[PDB]
RNA sequence: AUACUGCACAGCUGACGAU
DNA sequence: ATCGTCAGCTGTGCAGTA
């Protein structure tokens, strides 16, 4: 016939859709009428003799009954519930659609007092595949006994490190000069010129990479013993006292880079920017390669019980700290929040907020706030430009897709 | 840069008739301790109220017979309790006896209740129970562990609204018993109780439901009365001796004075693994958590006369974790110390609890337990994370990973001792939770200083564990 | 004080620099 | 004897872990 060799097409193939993955199969003798072919458990092809009975159906083309972009429903027979029963193993049903080579299965978990038969198979969430089959493996262990777990089963996931490869400059200028910084800053707070620091004072020597001379920084430097170097015959030391200084010329570089919009930040915790008017942002356009789309970088919110006054002004913030990683400088990035009065003091309360924050979050909106974070980043003196962070292949995947989400 | 990572399986306990599982409770549940009783008793005493005295018999009695855990969401994380009847997980009965009946004053309490002096109401509540445990040890009433489980009473008038702690100098004074004790707060014993905190005081502390609190309390109890321990790491086979040494810090009852810690275990030759202290004191020298040369080898020289008077043979391989910068201030005198007793393999790592760096994957959950990554010899290690037995996440943020910085002095490589410290993070005899972060001998080493910074001077310490958890 | 994790705050030790 | 940068150490506390 026709629908008899196209079932013996499906069979076959749903073997193969099977046997992509450590999922051995095997088939049946000619009369049974009723199962099909039963599926067995492998981790990484090691068995541990884990069985599903499978029984399988299938189609050449068209639109099934009721069938939508993301969901298509089935109708069962009443004579098959007593062996559709629950048993010692579960029986899952699949059926082929030929045209899109797709193999639908849905969830046979244990028929009840309702007896709904049918199906209700959804396109996206119900489909073989190999990342979602955790859950699909999930289904022989019973709720009673305990001891009894399945391990992950096979695939991947690219996780990241939260990290800046920043673009250091080829030169910088050492110089030897008077006017020790008590004098130098007041010298210069009284100046409507380029008044920018990146420099330390140690040892009575200047440490800068950008010209001393063509700025404000005229008088420290004086018109005299100035000089170039480049950065990487002294990038390295015996004395771990002198690679504190090269972290300070760093935090002092970064203090002139980082002071873009409201910087000059006095915790360890730097990037204080904020707004002039209104307080907000709505900002950090995040670009992407698909869509765009934008968060609350700097957010108010007011008190529950008096609605007229802003209770607190949010900002985001981090922490540097400049490890050198065998002779590379990257930036270490520890976000964090910031609540402010108004944008000069520290707020009443606002910790049992964050920790209630912190409570309803999850760990996605963290390595999301840290790529948002970073596509700012990457946009005279200063570079201000930085790389991306690594990214790292895990052996192992987490077993969420089998999961439901925490609250 | 592209960095190598490393996933590690989840450890397997030794049990009973040489068993092995990675989940304490079930391999209690299915096999029973590693080392059985010979007795089928275990007596119990009571120090407190008449009110709490009765509620702790109610607690033993509802708790013998077997209580359920909680919902059904995670049964793989809240095991039922079988109870102590007739398929015990400690196989031993657990009885209170009739003369340890220890019920405190109401005119005593309203004696120290009175708050001129907070030190000295401390000191006189503390040297009266104390008295009391003795005059109850002179007897023919001995028991093997005493619960002395305070009341809401007592206590609200010596820690909260009054500064000493209790549990510090009360332990450190209660030494020369041959009896642990155990501080039990009012609200494990009896439920319907609600007791207040301190600074929010509108606010007030939340516990487990029943069970949790039953299966840790009951594997305290049973480890502090036999004395037979319930579990161990299972040895692999064909490796080397080892030995496992652990040194923390602390600061003392005082404003500038740092006095260090330290702590210590290894194998039996049949079935057994020990943990124990120093009987000695720790002094000071100065207030960096520094450990100068005679301190180091005189630890080295401890833990090494402890194992050969154990197993008649030196070991083949000392394994150490500390937790401030290892220096060659003590490092020379520690490798001396190793060399002049012939040890051929050495590890020493740096334990760092303080970073500033994570992981970040894809999804709403953080990275698994174990996940292990090499950044050119540091070795930073997640000992907490996801779980696929417990079947979620155990938590409400990130979780700080280990930073593990072994010395350049050490032998083995930086994703080994990793895995050994993984597989000794879960050999806490406190409780029966997977979810450990800090290695064994470092905790061991910090309830050891807890312990011993309020220890007075000219007492004799004990070495013995059962004093300590 | 039946355990454990995260937030928030405050202090002291060794190589750094000044009026 | 304080002060930014530095990297880290301990002490003493509050949620609930799905
Ligand atoms: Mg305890």
């Amino acid at each position: 016939t026709a629908n008899q060799i196209i079932g013996e097409i499906g069979e076959n193939e749903v073997r193969g859709r099977f046997l992509t993955l450590g999922w051995q199969f095997d088939g049946r003798s000619r009369l049974e009428a009723g199962i099909d072919g039963i599926a067995e458990v492998m981790n990484e092809g090691q068995p541990m003799a884990r069985m599903i009975a499978v029984q399988i159906k299938s189609t050449k083309e068209g639109k099934y009954t009721s069938e939508s972009d993301t969901s298509f429903t089935y109708l069962l027979r009443t004579q098959d519930l007593a062996y559709w029963r629950g048993s010692n193993l579960p029986v899952i049903v699949v059926f082929y659609r030929q045209s899109d080579h797709s193999f639908y299965w849905k969830e046979v978990s244990r028929d009840a007092g309702p007896g709904e038969r049918r199906l209700n198979i959804d396109k996206v969430a119900d489909l073989f595949n190999a990342s979602t089959v955790n859950k699909l493996a999930a289904l022989t262990v019973p709720k009673t006994g305990l001891g009894y777990y399945v391990p992950p089963l096979g695939g991947g996931e690219d996780a990241l490190i939260n990290m800046l490869p920043l673009t250091l400059p080829n030169e910088m200028y050492i110089a030897s000069t008077t006017y020790e910084p008590r004098k130098a800053i007041a010298v210069i707070l009284n100046g409507d010129g380029p008044k920018r620091f990146d420099w330390v004072i140690n040892g009575g020597t200047f440490w800068s990479f950008h010209d001393p001379r063509t700025s404000a920084c005229s008088e420290i430097v004086d018109i005299d013993q100035v000089e170039a170097i480049n950065t990487k015959e002294l990038a390295l030391h015996d004395d771990i006292d002198e690679q504190n200084r090269f972290s300070h010329l760093l935090r002092q570089t970064l203090r002139y880079q980082t002071d873009s919009d409201l910087g000059w930040d006095k915790d360890h915790k730097a990037l204080y920017f904020r707004a002039i008017e209104r307080e907000v942002s709505r900002n950090f356009a995040y670009t992407s390669s698909k869509k765009k789309t934008d968060a609350n970088v700097v957010s108010v919110f007011k008190n529950s019980k008096d609605e007229t006054r802003v209770s607190f002004v949010r900002h985001h913030a981090f922490s540097p700290r400049f490890e050198l990683m065998a002779d590379q400088w990257y930036l270490i990035i520890t976000p964090t929040y910031y609540y402010t009065t108004n944008g000069y003091a520290p707020h009443q309360f606002a910790a049992p907020l964050l920790a209630g924050k912190k409570r309803l979050d999850k760990s996605a909106a963290l390595r999301g706030q840290v790529i948002m974070w970073h596509r700012f980043l990457t946009q005279p003196e200063a570079y201000l430009m930085f790389g991306e962070p690594p990214s790292i292949h895990l052996d192992v995947r987490v077993p969420e897709d089998g999961w439901v989400k925490e609250k | 840069m592209t960095f190598e990572t490393r996933i590690f399986d989840e450890p397997e306990l030794e049990f009973g008739d040489h068993h092995h599982h990675q989940d304490p409770r079930l391999g209690l549940s299915e096999a029973g301790p590693l080392q059985t009783f010979l007795g089928d008793v275990i007596k119990i005493g009571v120090v407190g109220n008449s009110k709490t005295i009765e509620d702790t018999r109610k607690f033993i009695e509802t708790v013998s017979s077997g209580v359920e855990g909680k919902g059904e969401k995670h049964p793989n994380m809240h095991p039922p309790f079988p109870g102590l009847g007739n398929q015990s997980p400690y196989r031993c009965r657990f009885e209170i006896e009739d003369g340890a009946t220890a019920a405190l004053t109401k005119s005593k309490l309203d004696k120290i209740g009175k708050e001129p002096d907070h030190y000295r109401a401390v000191e006189m509540a503390v040297d009266e129970i104390i008295g009391e445990l003795q005059a109850m040890d002179d007897g023919g009433s001995r028991p093997d562990v005493a619960i002395i489980a305070l009341p809401v009473k007592l206590l609200e008038r010596v820690w909260n609204a009054k500064a000493p702690n209790f549990r510090g100098m009360l332990k450190a004074k209660a030494m020369g018993l041959s009896f642990p004790i155990q501080i039990v707060w009012e609200d494990v014993i009896d439920d319907k109780v609600t007791i207040p905190q301190k600074v929010k005081e509108s606010s007030s502390r939340k516990i487990q439901d029943i069970a949790g609190r039953t299966w840790n309390l009951m594997t305290s109890l049973y480890y502090k009365g036999s004395g037979r321990i319930p579990w161990r790491r299972m040895p692999l086979e064909g490796e080397f001796s080892a030995c496992y040494v652990g040194i923390s810090f602390y600061r003392e009852a005082d404003g500038q004075q740092l006095f260090t810690s330290a702590a210590q275990m290894f194998d039996e030759r049949g079935r057994g693994f020990v943990l124990k202290g120093r009987r000695a004191r720790t002094e000071s020298r100065g207030r960096h958590p520094y450990m100068a040369r005679e301190d180091a080898k005189k630890i080295i020289e401890d833990v090494l006369a402890a194992y050969k008077l154990h197993h008649k043979t030196l070991p083949a391989r000392v394994f150490i974790l500390k937790t401030s910068r290892f220096k060659d201030e003590e490092a020379d005198g520690i490798i001396a110390a190793l060399d002049e007793a012939g040890t051929e393999l050495r590890d020493l790592v740096w334990v760092q609890e303080s970073y500033t760096a994570r992981i970040l994957r894809d999804g709403n959950y953080p990275v698994l337990r174990g996940t292990f990554v090499d950044l050119h010899g540091k070795g930073l290690l997640y000992t907490s994370g996801s779980m696929p037995y417990y079947g979620t996440y155990p938590g409400k943020y990130d979780p700080n990973p280990l930073l593990l910085c072994p010395h350049h002095t050490s032998e083995s490589t930086v994703a080994q001792l990793a895995e050994e410290i993984f597989s000794l993070t879960k050999v806490n005899w406190n409780s029966t939770q997977m979810n450990q972060r800090l290695p064994i001998p470092i905790r061991a080493a910090r309830k050891v200083g807890e312990v011993l910074k309020y220890v007075g001077e000219g007492e004799v310490i004990s070495a013995d564990y059962r004093k300590y958890i």
